[PDB]
């Protein structure tokens, strides 16, 4: 936000608690994978964008509060999260464009929000040579400089502050006759000199992300960084929230009518499972299982539940108890936990236990194919047109902004208002909507 | 290799880089064909697909093998094999079904494991005999859910038998072979065989020396004592009378130990799982286990401190063992700070009275575990083996020190460093009333106990329980991470 | 309500339990603060200052050490007895071979004749392990970690018959510089805590010890903490009513001060019973600042253990009871007519640790990354005060006055302390003029 | 190596029961006997693995010796390998190192 447009150069030498280290890297992701969502949902140029984009920014403490010379809050929470969080996204090619990609929609966006004259101070000082013109130099050379540039209409050479840079470093535009030169040196506006930054910005990133891993082997030794190096998008979400305990109150003849209106596509699928088939495979009935209870099931209900749900499938009332009450009971309970009672997460039934013919567990968005898909969603009554955005994203994978965007038309609104990630949660929202 | 003729260290790592590359740029291509990648290592890739039609898969293999040789120019993947059945265990250890085809569709389930040897010698027959039992219904075709099902079923009645008596006594015998005699063994009192052998000797006739196999089961002294020092021998047991066979022994020590060894890694089932299968045993069984084994899975608070230990304090004056979870004790309106109030109905005290008492034995509190991680007990992880020794080997692995029972298991810390480092944030965050507030939703509740309770001095009161810890943790337990040696 | 009752009521009190070098009166006595008094702390790196760089060992390292243990040491003890070449603790030969290793036990018990082992070094053996057989073998003094060299018979490669047992070899002693032998005699006591009856907070002992370091005006008073007795009932129950961290600086006081006047350099030592320090051997110095410029000059912190220069005089410092450790666990071929101790005692010199034994007793936690840094012995000591619940005494051994000053306070009941004189002789003749001349345990 | 390789059972003789044995012809002649078998089993193993040939061709492409390449460390035939390659090609090489 203020002196918080920062060239990610030169590494940190602090030291933190592994508190710090590890909060550093969950939220400076958190954050990275809001640029992610906004950029998919929305536009570059847009106010919701600009709005929720800062939003964020600001929630997870990057961008506020001044202090005594040294330790400035934001600046230091953005200084160390991206290097830190150079490690995790050194690896896969796949990783390092990603990352390279949503930090440098972020360098985009925080000089979006400074005005032509902040943003001028910041290259001065920055790098180390750039220089401004008097209105002197500027008019003087005005049309000349007007007749170098773009198919820029009119005759108007704004107050849009004017630069001069060494020939050299704007190759990229004399090359092809887009800029005014003179004695060695280009003349050119805001929105280009900014492109160059970028342009620049990413191949550096890139280079860097290349030397981090080099030197990676020198750490993957140490145990209190593998959760990061290995886990920071597995069946642990970028924060998740839901899990055990809380609390609500649900009668049992009400859930089918929560299933059309409350639970999302993954559930909705395995209740008629559930209630048609009289039964459902092991992967089934944990997803549906747990997640029941992080809807706040009670111990009594649930075995009542499948129990009652399992002898309609016609077997041994005493069967249940020897083979299915044992399971059903730990999960509530005890221990021996982190599956067994750790209500999946959307990014979990994403990327673990695909499923099988048989099977009618895991997310449809990405598990089921296309034009069953299509079939699927036009049963629950999404407009055609509607049901054309939705598979537009799942084809770019954004496969839970899919379910957002059907949260949004079950339930009627603009902007569901909050970042999915979780299906009790799409739970719950679609309660606090009632 | 460090001492050839040609060495040149670089030109190595160079290649094993690109190695470590083109794997990975591979893996993500699988994904990226929506296909789950179970397994790596090196040049290798274990896929799991989910087709019947075999002709599939290869017309699958292959156009993986296409996608991936059509990149580079001499390099290629091939074809390598084709599992009807596996069991990932850890690293570079499975257990699976090999396919060798037939003609057209029809072929052959060929049993090949490794990495799945039992060494000692000294598992009661039970144990095998319900071990295998398992082993195969996994080597079954039949449906997970169908082997699980039945393996649940089985157990279930092991168990049950076990307890009606339905078990031949010597399914129990257990048999080692002495390499030293009985006066020469150090463990002695834990040492179960020694143990028999030790009675025998001292006691009649025929004498057991070097190379003799001996026999022995466990049971009921009303002694109490150690399982160890209560072996006896299968004659002693049947003909003395005010002795019984110790159920739990087996149940817990001999059955499970191995069937678990074999389900630790199906999804669905855990260590607590079997054994409560097995019996009533749940909670003290969990505490057979561990903290560490589930370090393959941010968290929570109340999770993220469960398995660490209760501060407890009794009240300098009524004597009532108080036990501190955590700032606040109770829930909404009733909500004190458990400092407040003894939780003796009857004593008037406000322990807050006596903060010295409290930083005292969290101090002495807080030595006893230092020392615990510091005592090194390492721990064998094969469950058959489980070797407890303080003596680390200079015979490592690839993972750590190499066990020197059985020459291939790792020992693994007992109580790790995580262990403690969590158990000192727990004092730490018992009595961080700073951050047990802000942890509160409306400003409201907030001050309303802010000016109830929380008067600067029992502010500044924990703050002492506080700074207990924190200088703990402030230079000790690396909560330090220098980043200056991290990218330097 | 009757607290320290029999301690005081004490007859005994001031009479020598033991003697040693030159008999001398009863009027022991050194000028003071007089003259030139040098303290210079010695060791490897000057023996640790601040409280430490950790608390978080990598088992990867651990290894690294107890192996450059093994190899160091026996680097040079093949560079003495001129041995050719170790051999591999697995490759089997008809022929006698030279083995090196560390002996270790084959269970969790008391290593015994039976269940020896040896566990050779990483650089030959890759840390292989082969039991030890020594029926064939005449005198041997063995302890679980003692660094060996063994030459036996191992033909199958699956056991060796040791056939001798090199004789642990000790580092050379401090060569006295010029300056040394200019110095003048010099009386430093010695005490170890606990420094109060084990049925009282008194700490009455304390006081008596200080008026006698009045009384007699030593030069330098060494005190070996627990001060505060982690194990002291009263402590462990936390019936205190003062914080620990305060109740250790009243002590700090009352000494410093009750001493003010005796003009003696105070010297203290650490315990890994003080229950307000940093349980982890090594320790580092005690912490405190209440201390004016003059007993700056008179008081001095230092670790656990250390290597002190009291004039050109190397002491040997451990509060730990390496004694009652070592000899727990130790084996021998002869009981008849040896001297356990003196035994010992007698590796310690040549092991270069101030605690080799290695696994260490159940309750003695230990950092190995810092003990390869700071516990080992720059050269053998001139006088070497290892405390000890065992009973008080001073035995010559391989050139080095080792002193067992016994504990000041034992349960209910007076215990002692000791003193020794020093002056370094006349540079020239047969070597070895034990610069420490004389010797006295004393009750109190 | 037999159980394997061969596809055979292969008792053992502990060298406790050895002096034993030589107290009855019979016995002295099942000690002998089995002593060869043994021999022979060597002789099949080696076989089986077709492994003095392999060694031929291998030591061959090599341009070694022989022996070596049957004791084993690989490092050793390439080392040669190149080491021929090199010295084909007016390339100064690696003195060995100790
Ligand atoms: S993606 Fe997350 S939300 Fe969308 S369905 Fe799968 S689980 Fe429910
Ligand atoms: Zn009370
Ligand atoms: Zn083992």
């Amino acid at each position: 936000y203020p002196h918080c447009l920062q060239f990610y150069l030169q590494p940190p030498s602090e030291n933190i608690s592994l508190i710090e280290f590890e909060n550093l890297a969950i939220d400076r992701v958190k954050l990275l994978k809001s640029v992610e969502n906004l950029g998919v949902s929305y536009v570059k140029g847009t106010e919701q964008y600009q709005s929720k984009l800062e939003s964020e920014l600001r929630k997870l403490k990057f961008s506020y509060r001044e202090n005594l010379e040294d330790e400035y809050e934001p600046r230091r929470r953005d200084h160390i999260s991206h290097f830190i969080l150079r490690l995790a996204y050194c690896q896969s090619e796949e990783l390092r464009r990603w990352f390279i990609q949503q930090e440098m929609d972020l360098l985009r966006f925080r000089f979006s929000i400074l005005p032509k004259d902040k943003i001028q101070d910041f290259l001065k000082d920055s790098q180390l040579q750039f220089e401004a013109i008097s209105d002197e130099e500027k008019t003087l050379r005005e049309q000349e400089i007007v007749a170098s540039s773009p198919s820029l209409s009119g005759l108007k050479l704004g107050f849009e502050s004017i630069y001069k840079i060494p020939f050299a470093d704007a190759l990229d535009l004399f090359r092809g006759r887009k800029v005014y030169l003179e004695d060695g040196f280009a003349y050119v506006p805001l929105k280009d000199i900014v492109a160059i930054i970028l342009n620049e910005f990413r191949a550096k990133l890139s280079k860097a992300l290349a030397l981090t891993a080099r030197s990676l082997p020198a750490v993957q030794s140490d145990e209190r960084l593998q959760p990061l190096l290995n886990h920071l998008s597995h069946s642990y979400t970028g924060q998740d929230y839901s899990t055990q305990g809380n609390v609500g109150k649900i009668s049992l003849d009400q859930i089918d009518l929560l299933s059309t209106k409350s639970f999302p596509p993954c559930m909705r699928q395995l209740h008629k499972a559930l209630r048609e088939n009289h039964h459902l495979r092991h992967g089934g009935r944990m997803q549906y299982g747990l997640f029941l209870k992080g809807i706040g099931l009670t111990l009594e209900q649930a075995l009542q539940f499948w129990k009652q749900e399992f002898i309609k499938g016609k077997m041994d009332p005493d069967k249940f108890d020897k083979g299915y009450s044992y399971n059903i009971r730990h999960s509530f309970g005890k221990e021996g936990k982190r599956t067994d009672y750790t209500p999946f997460s959307c990014l979990k039934i994403i990327l673990s236990n695909p499923p099988s013919q048989g099977d009618y567990h895991g997310c449809p968005f990405r598990h089921s194919d296309p034009e069953l898909l299509k079939q699927k969603l036009q049963s629950y009554k999404i407009s055609p047109g509607g049901i054309s955005q939705i598979l537009d994203l799942v084809k770019g994978t954004h496969y839970q902004v899919a379910c957002q965007k059907y949260f949004e038309m079950i339930h009627n609104v603009d902007d569901c208002g909050f970042s999915l990630n979780h299906p009790n949660q799409f739970f719950c929202e679609s309660q606090r909507i009632l | 290799f460090s001492y050839s003729r040609f060495y040149a260290k670089p030109l190595a790592a160079l290649v094993t880089y690109k190695g470590r590359e083109i794997l990975m740029h591979t893996k993500e291509m699988v994904q990226k064909m929506n296909l789950e990648v179970i397994y790596g290592d090196t040049d290798s890739i274990m896929i799991n697909t989910n087709s019947t039609n075999l002709e599939e898969v290869f017309k699958l293999g292959n156009k993986v093998k296409s996608e991936v040789n059509k990149l580079y120019k001499l390099l290629e993947i091939d074809i390598d094999g084709v599992f009807k059945s596996l069991l990932l265990l850890k690293k570079k250890k499975y257990a699976a079904l090999v396919v060798e085809p037939t003609s057209d569709g029809n072929y052959v389930t060929k049993q090949e494991l490794k990495g799945l040897d039992i060494v000692r010698r000294d598992w009661c027959d039970l144990a095998k005999d319900t071990g295998n039992f398992v082993i195969g219904q996994i080597l079954s075709d039949q449906s997970r859910d169908t082997i699980v099902e039945n393996i649940q079923k089985r157990l279930i009645e092991i168990g049950e038998n076990v307890l009606n008596g339905s078990v031949p006594v010597s399914q129990f015998e257990i048999n080692k072979a002495l390499t030293k005699d009985p006066q020469d063994y150090p463990d002695k009192k834990s040492l179960p065989h020694v143990h028999v052998a030790l009675w025998i000797n001292s006691q009649g006739g025929r004498k057991v020396k070097a190379g003799d196999t001996v026999s022995y089961v466990i049971c009921q002294d009303g002694s109490n004592l150690t399982a160890s020092q209560r072996a006896y021998a299968p004659e002693q047991l049947q003909k003395q009378d005010n002795l019984t066979i110790d159920t739990q022994y087996y149940l817990a020590q001999q059955i499970h130990p191995v069937v678990a060894r074999i389900c630790e890694p199906i999804d669905g089932i855990d260590a607590v799982l079997i054994a409560t299968w097995l019996g009533l045993d749940p909670t003290q069984f969990r505490v057979h286990h561990y903290h560490k084994d589930e370090e393959n899975d941010q968290l929570t608070d109340e999770e993220k401190y469960r398995d660490c230990e209760r501060f407890k304090c009794p009240c300098p004056t009524c004597g009532t063992e108080n036990i501190y979870d955590n700032v606040f004790d109770g829930s909404g309106t009733d909500m004190e700070p458990s400092l407040y109030r003894c939780s003796n109905i009857d004593c008037k005290a406000s322990p807050l009275t006596f903060t010295v008492q409290l930083s005292n034995k969290l101090i002495m509190d807080i030595r006893r575990f230092i020392k615990k991680y510091y005592d090194g007990w390492l721990i064998c992880e094969e469950p058959t083996c489980r070797n407890r020794t303080r003596h680390l080997p200079l015979q490592f692995s690839r993972t750590g020190p190499l066990c020197p029972a059985c020459m291939k298991a790792t020992l693994q810390p007992e109580y790790s460093d995580k262990s403690l480092y969590t158990q000192l944030c727990f004092y730490r965050y018992i009595f961080d009333a700073e951050c047990a507030l802000e942890k509160l939703t409306t400003d409201h509740e907030k001050d309303k106990l802010k000016k109830q309770f929380f008067t600067p001095k029992v502010l500044q009161d924990y703050r002492k329980l506080k700074n207990t810890a924190e200088q703990f943790l402030s230079r000790s337990g690396y909560s330090e991470v220098n980043l200056s040696k991290l990218f330097a | 309500a009757t607290p320290s009752q029999k301690y005081n009521s004490r007859s005994n009190r001031g009479e020598v339990v033991t003697s040693f070098g030159l008999a001398q009166g009863v009027s022991w006595s050194g000028r003071g603060g007089a003259g030139n008094i040098s303290l210079k702390v010695l060791g490897c790196p000057e023996a640790l200052t601040g409280s430490y760089k950790s608390m978080f060992q990598k088992l990867p390292d651990i290894r690294e050490v107890l192996t450059c243990k093994i190899e160091e040491l026996g680097s040079e003890l093949k560079e003495h007895y001129k041995i050719e070449a170790f051999t591999p603790l697995l490759a089997p030969a008809q022929e006698p071979v030279t083995l090196l290793g560390q002996i270790g036990c084959d269970s969790n018990g008391k290593l015994n004749n039976k269940s020896v082992i040896l566990e050779g070094d990483r650089e030959h053996s890759s840390g292989a392990q082969i039991p030890v057989d020594l029926s064939e073998l005449k005198e041997y003094s063995l302890f679980p970690g003692q660094v060996v060299i063994m030459e036996g018979i191992n033909t199958t490669g699956r056991k060796l018959v040791a056939t001798k047992l090199y004789e642990g070899v000790p580092l050379p002693f401090y060569q006295p510089t010029e300056e040394d032998a200019d110095f003048e005699q010099s009386m430093v006591l010695v005490a170890c805590g606990p420094y109060t009856t084990s049925d009282s907070i008194t700490y009455d002992p304390l006081l008596d010890l200080i008026a006698v370091i009045n009384h007699d005006r030593p030069d330098v008073c060494i005190l070996f903490g627990p001060f505060l007795d982690a194990k002291h009932e009263q402590v462990e129950n936390c019936l205190l009513t003062s914080p620990f961290e305060d109740i250790f600086k009243q002590c700090l006081r009352t000494i410093i001060e009750g001493t003010r006047s005796s003009g003696s350099h105070l010297v203290f030592v650490p315990s890994l019973r003080d229950v307000h320090h940093e349980p982890v051997y090594p320790q580092p110095p005690f912490s405190y600042s209440d201390l004016s410029r003059e007993d700056k000059k008179q008081v001095q912190f230092v670790s656990e253990p250390c290597s002190l220069s009291i004039n050109g005089v190397i002491f040997g410092l451990t509060s730990t009871d390496l004694l009652f450790h070592l000899g727990a666990e130790e084996i021998s071929s002869s009981s008849g007519t040896s001297d356990r101790f003196s035994r010992i005692l007698k590796h310690i010199l040549t092991q270069r640790s101030y605690y080799p034994l290695y696994p260490p007793q159940e309750d003695m936690a230990i950092d190995y990354e810092s003990f390869y840094v700071y516990a080992q012995l720059p050269v053998t000591p001139d006088v070497l005060i290892i405390p000890s619940e065992l009973r008080y005494f001073v035995k010559d051994v391989l050139g080095c006055v080792c002193v067992n000053p016994g504990r000041l306070t034992k349960g209910q009941v007076g215990g002692t302390f000791a003193r020794l004189y020093l002056r370094r002789p006349a540079a020239d003749g047969a070597e070895r003029q034990s610069p420490c001349i004389a010797v006295q345990v004393v009750r109190i | 190596l037999v159980q394997q390789i061969l596809k055979t059972e292969r008792v053992v003789i502990p060298m406790e029961n050895i002096q034993n044995m030589y107290s009855e012809s019979s016995q002295l002649l099942y000690l002998l006997e089995h002593t060869w078998k043994d021999a022979k089993f060597i002789l099949q193993i080696m076989c089986e693995l077709n492994v003095l040939p392999l060694a031929l061709q291998i030591t061959n492409i090599a341009g070694n010796i022989m022996s070596r390449t049957l004791m084993g460390g690989r490092s050793e035939r390439n080392e040669f390998l190149l080491l021929h390659a090199f010295y084909e090609n007016n390339y100064i090489v690696p003195d060995k190192q100790i």
